[PDB]
C-alpha cells in the first residue's frame, strides 16, 4: 500500500520543475507535441500537394499568405459550431491551389482538449477537401457510414456530426446529394477525424456514434497509407522511379535468359493461333467429305467463333454419326494456349481431357516456366508494394457479369447486384498466371474490377519489358474490401487483396466441407462418416461459390417436399453419390472421365448426372442459355437423378431411365410441344425442364405447366408415388 | 497516460474546461464537456479545481458529487463540486410554561426564529405577549424563586444530515445571563437529521425540558431579578455549539453508506470556513437561509487553482436562480427586490471591483463581478423593515395595505379575506372601532393585548373574529349607517408591556388603515 | 538523482539559489527564479535551507508552506519560510465582582498584552476607578475574608490555531501573590481557537469563574490585607503557561485536515525560541504584536545554512511594510517616526555592526544590518510615553492639542470634535475650570472620579459631557471676561486614589489643556 511520503513523491514529480527555457523553446516544442500525434501520411500528402505549416506569433490574419482574405471570409465558425472571428482565433487554412496552415504557437496545446481539438479540426478539414478531393473521395462507402448515423435509433449521432441543414433532409443520401453539397460531407468528415484523433475524446466518439469510430480506424489504419499510394499514382516521377528500382533488382534474371525462355514468354502471352491448311491436309479421306456436306448452322454443341471457323474450312476444301467428327474436331482447332489449360484444369494437368503430346508439351512447358520463376522478391530498395490489374467480370461469375452494370447509363454499377457481389467475396485462390502491372493503365471497355494486389516476402516472379510482370502458379489471396470508386466520371470496382500461402485457404474449405457435410447429414437423418457434398475449387470466386452452397440446397429443400428429397439421397448414398460445387470445368473433377468411354463424348455444360456413379455436378462461373439462377440448375439435375431412381423402380435389373420407356415416348410427342426451347432437344431435357418449372419459386410459373401439359403433371404427380 | 494530481478519480483538463456526466444504455460515463449535444439533454456543465480532493474543502469528493455516489440526505443542491455541504442546526422552541418552585402557572406559545446580526449559529424566542400580569397569576414575593419548562425541537437548514450526536445548547436572558444548558441525554440516539427537517419531527411528541419521564436532570430555575427582566422583555436567547459528530461516507465494493468513525465534523468545519464565500438570502419565505460557494482566494497557489466563479452563477448554483428571458430571477421574484448588504472587507472589495469597470449600477454588470474567498454577502428583500437581527419587523404602508384588497365573506360577525403568507408574518394584531357619522370612535378591545384576533384556517385563509372580545356576541349595528373600522398594526410596532405611566389602553399605538365598509350587503 | 537533503520535496539548488511558485493554466508549478520574467508578475522570491525540514523550526515544511498545502487557518505572513507559525494567547478579563464571604462592587476592567523589560504571556488587568470607599461599601471588618469573581475571554494573536487545549492560567495579585489558578473546564471543549479571535467569541457569554450551573469550582477568596493592596493598587495580572495540545496536519492521500495525536506543540515551542529573531511592534492599533523570523546563529554549523535576513527584509516579510517611492513605510506611516528599542546584547551586536559600517544612523543603514538568531528588537511609535510594561500611557502636550484642535462645538453645555482612535486610548477623561484674571480657578467636578464623562458615540466622534456630574444642569459664566478652561487628563497622570491626607481635589493632577479660550463667543 503507498504510504504518504511516496505521495508527497507523486505530487512533488507532478509539481516541482528543475529547468525552465525561456518562453521561445517551450514555444517551439509545444507545438510540435501537437503535431505530433497525426499520422505522418496526412503530412507527407500535405507536403507533396505544395501545402506550408507556418507556425506564427501574435495575430492569424497579419501574416503575409493570409492578407488578401476578404471580410467575408473572417468569420470562423469552430468545431461546436458557434461564433469566432479570425483576429479573435487561432488557426485558419487557406483554400485553393495552394494550401497554407496557419498555427497561433503557444504553451496550451500540452495540457489542454480544445485549442489541440480545433488545431486537429483544420487538419481533417484540409484532409476532407484537399487531398482526398484529387482522388474523388469521401463516395459511396462513406455515404453507407452517414446512412448508418442517420438512421440510428439513438438521435446523439446526429447531433454531435451533423449541422441543421443535413438534419432536416427527409429522404436518405444520394450521390446527387455528395455532388452538390460536397462540402458538408468534407465537414462531416473532418468533425469525424478531429474526435477521433485527440485522444481524450476517442472513447467519447466511441460511445456516442460507434459506426464512425469504426470507419475512422479502419481508415486510419490501412486506407490512409493506400490512398497515399494512390495519391502517387497520379504522379508520374513516382512511377517511373518504382519503375526503375523494379528495373534494377529484377535485372539479373533478365541476364540470366535464353532464347527458349523468351519464347516460353511469348507463347505464355498471346494464345498460338491454328492455321488452316495443316487442318485440312490433316484428313484428305473420307473425312474430308464429311467435313464437305455438313449442316453448320443447326449444331447446337460448337460456338459462334467455331462454326465460324468451320465456314472457314469450308471454302479450304445432321444430329447423327457425322457430329461425333464434330466433337473430335472442336479440341483440333483450339489454340496452344497455356492459360487456358492452368484456367481449365484446376491444378491437375494431368486430367486426360485432351490430347497426349499435347498434354506432355503442356506439362513440360509448365514446368519450363516454374522452374525460370524461382526469384523471390524480398529486397531492402523499397517498402510495400502496389501491383495494379484489369481483369472482366465474367473471368469470375457470368450470372453477375451482364446485370453488374445499369442499363441507363452505362458508367455506373447497380447496387442490388453490388451488394449481391460485396456479400461473400471473401478470398480468391489465383491457379493460372495474373499477367499484373507495375504501374496503372487504363482499363478496356469490357473491366470494371480494378485489382490491387499487395504482395507477400516470398512472391516468386519474373520480369517483362512491356510494362508487366506476372505471377507464378497456386497463390492464395485473402480479400480485404472492396468497394467503389470514381475514375473520371466512370464507376468502377476497386479490390484489394493480400499474399498467403494455398493452406490456409484450403484449411479453410475443408472446415466449410465438414460443417456443410455435418449439416446436410442433420437435416436429412444419415449416416456419420457419409462424403455427400464436396468443393474442389481453385479459382477467383471461391467463397461465394463455398457460401452460396447453403442457398442452393435451401432452395432445392423449400421448392420440393421432404419425402423426395429423403429417398433419392438415400439412393444417392447408396450408389456412391456427391453434390459437387465446383467452379472448374466439367470433365475435370474426375467423376465424368471414370466413366466415359471417349474422351471427345465430354460434357461441359451447368449440370450433368453421371450415370453409373449417380453423381451431381455444378459449374461456378457459366451461366446456362437457358437458366435464370443456379438453384433452378439444382433442381434441374435433381430431375434427371429422378429420372434415374424412377428408372430402377420399374425392374431392377433392366433400363437406367423411366423416360427410355416407351410409355412416356408418346406423352412426349403429345405435350412435349407446350413449353420452353431447352427441352425440346429430346426426351430427358423436357423431363428435367418440366422438372425444373413444377416446382418455381412463384406459383405462376407452376400454372403454367398446369395449363399447358395436364396430363404431363398427373404422369409426374404420379412418378413421386414411387416412394 | 492522463495526467491525475489529486487522485479524486477525474483527470485534469477535464477539471479545468468542463465536464459532466451522461448515461447511455444504463452505464455512468464521464464526458468532456461538448457543447451541441449536452445543452439538448439538460446536463450541467461543471468545473473544479485539480488540486484537491475536494474543491470546496467538505468531506465528499468531486468524482463522489458528480456522479451520486453520495449520501442520500445530501440536498441537492449540494451536488454541485463548488458548493460546500456542511450541517447548521439551531433550535426550535415551541412554548414555554413557568411555574413557582414550591393554579400560580402560566402556559404560552412562543414563537422563535434564527438570526444573524451585524460562524456560531443562535436563535431568539418571542414569547407571545396576549391574553389567554405575570406576578399577579404567579403569586410571587421578594423571596420567591421561579421554574421554567418549555419544549423545543432540533432543526436543521444546512445541507448534510447529523448522525447520533446533538449539540450543546445554552439558554441566555437579556445579553449574558445563562438561566440554563440543554445537553442530548444518552449521548447517541440512534436518530437521523436530515436537511430542512426536525428532531423529533412534527408528527412526534417534542422534547421537553425535564419531562415527565426523568426527575434527574437540573431543575431551570430564576431568582426576582431574572423574572423581572423577563416579564419586561418577552424575550430569550439560545446559543447552540458545533460539535456535530461523525460522518457518513461511502463505500465502492458494496455501495454501502455508513458511519466512519475515523471522520469528523469538528475538524472539517474550519477550513470550509477559511476557503469559501458565504452567502445569505431570506427570499424564500423570510427565514435566513447559507449557502457557501467555493472561490478563488489569490494570495495562496492552492486557492488560486479553482475555478473562477463570477456572482451570477454563484446565485444560480446556489439558489435556483434562473433567466427565463434574460432577466435573472427567483420563481417570477426579479433581483431588483432584492438588496445587497456587504460586511466591510467585501464592500471594500466589491467597490473596488465597480471602480475597475466604470459601472455604477451593480445589478446590471452581476456576470463581471469576481468572488475571492472569506467573504459575507447578505441579500434580503426590499419590501419588509428589519430589525437588529435581520429579520422582517417592519413593512410599508403600501403592500399592506395592498394585502388586504380581496375580499371573500364580509359580515359582522367577522372577516374573512385572503391574505398573503409573507405578509402575515410582519403583522403583530388587529384594532377594531367603531366610528359614528358625527366623529366619536369608540375601539372595542381597548387593550394592547387584545389584538390576536386574527386566526388561520387549514384550508389557506385567516378569519378575523369580531366576536372574540366582545363577550361571544355578534357586531352590534344598531344604525348601519355608520361604520366599524377594522385595521392593523405591525411588530415594530407593538407595544409588549404596560407603559411607564401604565397605560393599558390603544392609545399611543401606530396603525394602518385597511379597512372601511357601510355596514349592510356590502360588509 | 535529485540532491534533496532534508526530505521536504524541494531541490537543494531551488532552495540556495531562489524559487518561487506560480499557478499557471490553473495548475501549480514550481520553478527556479528567473527575474526577467518573475519580476513582472508580482511574485515573491523565496529562500531557504536545504538542511532543515522547516527553515523557522516550525511543523509546517517548507514545501507545505510555499505551496498552501497546510492547515488552512495559519496567518497568510507565515506563509514564507522564514516566518514562524506558533500560537500567543493571553487571557483578556471583561468585568469583576468583588463579594463578601446590595453591597457587591462591579467595575469593568480593560486588560492589555504586556511586555516587560520570552517564556509565558503577561497581562495587566486595569480596574475602572470611576462612580458606579470599598471597606465600608462592602461592610468589611478586620476579620473579613472578600471573595472574587469575573468573567474572563481567551485571546489568540498568534499565527496558528489551538485545537481542543487552553491553557492554565495563574491570577497573581501584587508582585507575587498568587491568589487562585484558572483550569479548563471538561478537559475537552471541541472546539477551534484560530489566529486572532477569542473564545468564546464576541456574540457569545464569557467564561465565567465560579459560574452559576458549576458549583464545584474552588472559591477565589482573599483576606483583608491583600483587600486593601487590591483597592490601594487597582491592578491584577494574569500568568499564562504553555500547553497548547495537539497540532492540525494535512494528509497528502485525500486533502483533509486532521488533529494528529502523535505531534505536539509542546516539542516545538523551544526550538522557535532558540533560533529565530524577535520583532515586537505596536504601530498598527497600539497592541504588542510578536512576530519570530528565521535567523543564522553563527557557531552553529547547521544554523549557517539559513538564508542570510537583513532588517529591512524581516519587516518586509513579517509586517507588511513596502517601500511604495524609497520611503520605506507602514501604510503611509513613515518609519523615521517609530523608534527602536533593543536588549544589551543585541544593542552591542548593532553597536559592533553600525561601527563597521561607519554609519551613525540607523535609519539608513536598514538594508545593510544583518540579524542573527536570540535577537530581540522592540519598535514602538514615537508620539508616546511608555510605561513599564511598554503600554501606551501617555503622550507630550503638544500632540494631544494638535488632534484636538480640530473642535466642531464649543459651548457652555458640552463639546463635540472628531477623536483620533490611537488618541482615545490614553485618555482618562476631562474636567472644565472657570479661571478668573486675578487668579481664582474653579473646578466643576472636583474628585478623582467622576472624570468618566466622554462617551464613544455611534457617529464615533466623541461627546465630552458637560452635563452629567453637574447636577445635570449646564456651566453658567458671570462674566465672559475670565476664562472657561476644559482639560484632558493623560493616563500617566490620572490619580486612582485618595492621598495620606485623604484629599479628593483636583491639585496635583498635571494639566493638559484641549481647551484655551477666554469663555465669550470664542468658547
Ligand atoms: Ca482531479
Ligand atoms: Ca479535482
Ligand atoms: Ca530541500
Ligand atoms: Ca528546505
Ligand atoms: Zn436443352
Amino acid at each position: 500500500n503507498k504510504t504518504q511520503e511516496e505521495h508527497l513523491k507523486e505530487i512533488m514529480k507532478h509539481i516541482v520543475k528543475i529547468e525552465v527555457k525561456g518562453e521561445e523553446a517551450v514555444k517551439k516544442e509545444a507545438a510540435e507535441k501537437l503535431l505530433e500525434k497525426v499520422p505522418s501520411d496526412v503530412l507527407e500528402m500535405y507536403k507533396a500537394i505544395g501545402g506550408k505549416i507556418y507556425i506564427v506569433d501574435g495575430d492569424i490574419t497579419k501574416h503575409i499568405s493570409l492578407e488578401a482574405l476578404s471580410e467575408d471570409k473572417k468569420k470562423i465558425k469552430d468545431i461546436y459550431g458557434k461564433d469566432a472571428l479570425l483576429h479573435e482565433h487561432y488557426v485558419y487554412a487557406k483554400e485553393g491551389y495552394e494550401p497554407v496552415l496557419v498555427i497561433q504557437s503557444s504553451e496550451d496545446y500540452v495540457e489542454n482538449t480544445e485549442k489541440a481539438l480545433n488545431v486537429y479540426y483544420e487538419i481533417g478539414k484540409i484532409l476532407s477537401r484537399d487531398i482526398l478531393s484529387k482522388i474523388n473521395q469521401p463516395y459511396q462507402k462513406f455515404l453507407d457510414v452517414l446512412n448508418t448515423i442517420k438512421n440510428a435509433s439513438d438521435s446523439d449521432g446526429q447531433d454531435l456530426l451533423f449541422t441543421n441543414q443535413l438534419k432536416e433532409h427527409p429522404t436518405d443520401f444520394s450521390v446527387e446529394f455528395l455532388e452538390q453539397n460536397s462540402n458538408e460531407v468534407q465537414e462531416v468528415f473532418a468533425k469525424a477525424f478531429a474526435y477521433y484523433i485527440e485522444p481524450q475524446h476517442r472513447d467519447v466518439l466511441q460511445l456516442y456514434a460507434p459506426e464512425a469510430f469504426n470507419y475512422m480506424d479502419k481508415f486510419n489504419e490501412q486506407e490512409i497509407n493506400l490512398s497515399l499510394e494512390e495519391l502517387k499514382d497520379q504522379r508520374m516521377l513516382s512511377r517511373y522511379e518504382k519503375w526503375e528500382k523494379i528495373k534494377q533488382h529484377y535485372q539479373h534474371w533478365s541476364d540470366s535468359l535464353s532464347e527458349e525462355g523468351r519464347g516460353l514468354l511469348k507463347k505464355l502471352q498471346i494464345p498460338i493461333e491454328p492455321k488452316k491448311d495443316d487442318i485440312i491436309h490433316s484428313l484428305s479421306q473420307e473425312e474430308k467429305e464429311l467435313l464437305k456436306r455438313i449442316q453448320i448452322d443447326s449444331s447446337d454443341f460448337l460456338s459462334t467463333e467455331e462454326k465460324e471457323f468451320l465456314k472457314k474450312l469450308q471454302i479450304d476444301i445432321l444430329s447423327e454419326k457425322e457430329k461425333e467428327f464434330l466433337k473430335k474436331l472442336k479440341l483440333d482447332i483450339q489454340p496452344y494456349d497455356i492459360n487456358q489449360r492452368l484456367q481449365d484444369t484446376g491444378g491437375l494437368i494431368d486430367s486426360p481431357s485432351i490430347n497426349l503430346d499435347v498434354r506432355k508439351q503442356y506439362k513440360r512447358d509448365i514446368q519450363n516456366i516454374d522452374a525460370l520463376l524461382h526469384q523471390s522478391i524480398g529486397s531492402t530498395l523499397y517498402n510495400k508494394i502496389y501491383l495494379y490489374e484489369n481483369m472482366n467480370i465474367n473471368n469470375l461469375t457470368a450470372t453477375l457479369g451482364a446485370d453488374l452494370v445499369d442499363s441507363t447509363d452505362n458508367t455506373k454499377i447497380n447496387r442490388g447486384i453490388f451488394n449481391e457481389f460485396k456479400k461473400n467475396f471473401k478470398y480468391s485462390i489465383s491457379s493460372n498466371y495474373m499477367i499484373v502491372d507495375i504501374n496503372e493503365r487504363p482499363a478496356l471497355d469490357n473491366e470494371r474490377l480494378k485489382w490491387r494486389i499487395q504482395l507477400s516476402p516470398d512472391t516468386r516472379a519474373g520480369y517483362l519489358e512491356n510494362g508487366k510482370l506476372i505471377l507464378q502458379r497456386n497463390i492464395g489471396l485473402e480479400i480485404k474490401d472492396v468497394q467503389i470508386i470514381k475514375q473520371s466520371e466512370k464507376e468502377y470496382i476497386r479490390i484489394d487483396a493480400k499474399v498467403v500461402p494455398k493452406s490456409k485457404i484450403d484449411t479453410k474449405i475443408q472446415e466449410a466441407q465438414l460443417n456443410i457435410n455435418q449439416e446436410w447429414n442433420k437435416a436429412l437423418g444419415l449416416p456419420k462418416y457419409t462424403k455427400l457434398i464436396t468443393f474442389n475449387v481453385h479459382n477467383r470466386y471461391a467463397s461465394n461459390i463455398v457460401e452460396s452452397a447453403y442457398l442452393i440446397l435451401n432452395e432445392w429443400k423449400n421448392n420440393i417436399q421432404s419425402d423426395l428429397i429423403k429417398k433419392v439421397t438415400n439412393y444417392l448414398v447408396d450408389g456412391n453419390g456427391r453434390f459437387v460445387f465446383t467452379d472448374i470445368t466439367l470433365p475435370n473433377i474426375a467423376e465424368q472421365y471414370t466413366h466415359q468411354d471417349e474422351i471427345y463424348e465430354q460434357v461441359h455444360s451447368k449440370g450433368l448426372y453421371v450415370p453409373e456413379s449417380r453423381s451431381i455436378l455444378l459449374h461456378g462461373p457459366s451461366k446456362g442459355v437457358e437458366l435464370r439462377n443456379d438453384s433452378e440448375g439444382f433442381i434441374h439435375e435433381f430431375g434427371h437423378a429422378v429420372d434415374d431412381y424412377a428408372g430402377y423402380l420399374l425392374d431392377k435389373n433392366q433400363s437406367d431411365l423411366v423416360t427410355n420407356s416407351k410409355k412416356f415416348i408418346d406423352i412426349f410427342k403429345e405435350e412435349g410441344s407446350n413449353l420452353t426451347s431447352y427441352g425440346r432437344t429430346n426426351e430427358a431435357e423436357f423431363f428435367a425442364e418440366a422438372f425444373r418449372l413444377m416446382h418455381s419459386t412463384d406459383h405462376a410459373e407452376r400454372l403454367k405447366v398446369q395449363k399447358n401439359a395436364p396430363k404431363t403433371f398427373q404422369f409426374i404427380n404420379d412418378q413421386i408415388k414411387f416412394i | 497516460t492522463v495526467p491525475d494530481r489529486d487522485n479524486d478519480g477525474i483527470p485534469d483538463s477535464l477539471e479545468v474546461e468542463g465536464y459532466t456526466v451522461d448515461v447511455k444504455n444504463k452505464r455512468t460515463f464521464l464526458s468532456p464537456w461538448i457543447s451541441n449535444i449536452h445543452e439538448k439533454k439538460g446536463l450541467t456543465k461543471y468545473k473544479s479545481s485539480p488540486e484537491k480532493w475536494s474543491t470546496a474543502s467538505d468531506p465528499y469528493s468531486d468524482f463522489e458529487k458528480v456522479t451520486g455516489r453520495i449520501d442520500g440526505n445530501v440536498s441537492p443542491e449540494a451536488n454541485h463540486p463548488l458548493v460546500a455541504a456542511y450541517p447548521i442546526v439551531h433550535v426550535d422552541m415551541e412554548n414555554i410554561i413557568l411555574s413557582k418552585n414550591e393554579t400560580r402557572t402560566i402556559s404560552k406559545n412562543t414563537s422563535t426564529s434564527r438570526t444573524h446580526t451585524s460562524n456560531s449559529n443562535s436563535s431568539t424566542v418571542a414569547i407571545d405577549h396576549s391574553l389567554s400580569t405575570w406576578a399577579e397569576t404567579m403569586g410571587l414575593n421578594t423571596a420567591d424563586t421561579a421554574r421554567l419548562n418549555a419544549n423545543i425541537r432540533y432543526v436543521n437548514t444546512g445541507t448534510a444530515p447529523i448522525y447520533n450526536v446533538l449539540p450543546t445548547t445554552s439558554l441566555v436572558l437579556g445579553k449574558n445571563q445563562t438561566l440554563a444548558t440543554i445537553k442530548a441525554k444518552e449521548n447517541q440516539l440512534s436518530q437521523i437529521l436530515a436537511p430542512n427537517n426536525y428532531y423529533p419531527s412534527k408528527n412526534l411528541a417534542p422534547i421537553a425540558l425535564n419531562a415527565q419521564d426523568d426527575f434527574s436532570s437540573t431543575p431551570i430555575t430564576m431568582n426576582y431579578n431574572q423574572f423581572l427582566e423577563l416579564e419586561k422583555t418577552k424575550q430569550l436567547r439560545l446559543d447552540t455549539d458545533q460539535v456535530y459528530g461523525n460522518i457518513a461516507t461511502y463505500n465502492f465494493e458494496n455501495g454501502r453508506v455508513r458511519v466512519d468513525t475515523g471522520s469528523n465534523w469538528s475538524e472539517v468545519l474550519p477550513q470550509i470556513q477559511e476557503t469559501t464565500a458565504r452567502i445569505i438570502f431570506n427570499g424564500k419565505d423570510l427565514n435566513l437561509v447559507e449557502r457557501r460557494i467555493a472561490a478563488v482566494n489569490p494570495s495562496d497557489p492552492l486557492e488560486t487553482t479553482k475555478p473562477d466563479m463570477t456572482l451570477k452563477e454563484a446565485l444560480k448554483i446556489a439558489f435556483g436562480f434562473n433567466e427565463p428571458n434574460g432577466n435573472l430571477q427567483y420563481q417570477g421574484k426579479d433581483i431588483t427586490e432584492f438588496d445587497f448588504n456587504f460586511d466591510q472587507q467585501t464592500s471594500q472589495n466589491i467597490k473596488n471591483q465597480l471602480a475597475e469597470l466604470n459601472a455604477t449600477n451593480i445589478y446590471t454588470v452581476l456576470d463581471k463581478i469576481k468572488l475571492n474567498a472569506k467573504m459575507n454577502i447578505l441579500i434580503r428583500d426590499k419590501r419588509f423593515h428589519y430589525d437588529r437581527n435581520n429579520i422582517a419587523v417592519g413593512a410599508d404602508e403600501s403592500v399592506v395595505k395592498e394585502a388586504h384588497r380581496e375580499v371573500i365573506n364580509s359580515s359582522t360577525e367577522g372577516l374573512l379575506l385572503n391574505i398573503d403568507k409573507d405578509i402575515r408574518k410582519i403583522l403583530s394584531g388587529y384594532i377594531v372601532e367603531i366610528e359614528d357619522t358625527e366623529g366619536l370612535k369608540e375601539v372595542i378591545n381597548d387593550r394592547y393585548d387584545m389584538l390576536n384576533i386574527s386566526s388561520l384556517r387549514q384550508d389557506g385563509k385567516t378569519f378575523i373574529d369580531f366576536k372574540k372580545y366582545n363577550d361571544k356576541l355578534p357586531l352590534y349595528i344598531s344604525n348601519p349607517n355608520y361604520k366599524v373600522n377594522v385595521y392593523a398594526v405591525t411588530k415594530e410596532n407593538t407595544i409588549i408591556n404596560p407603559s411607564e405611566n401604565g397605560d393599558t389602553s390603544t392609545n399611543g399605538i401606530k396603525k394602518i388603515l385597511i379597512f372601511s365598509k357601510k355596514g349592510y350587503e356590502i360588509g
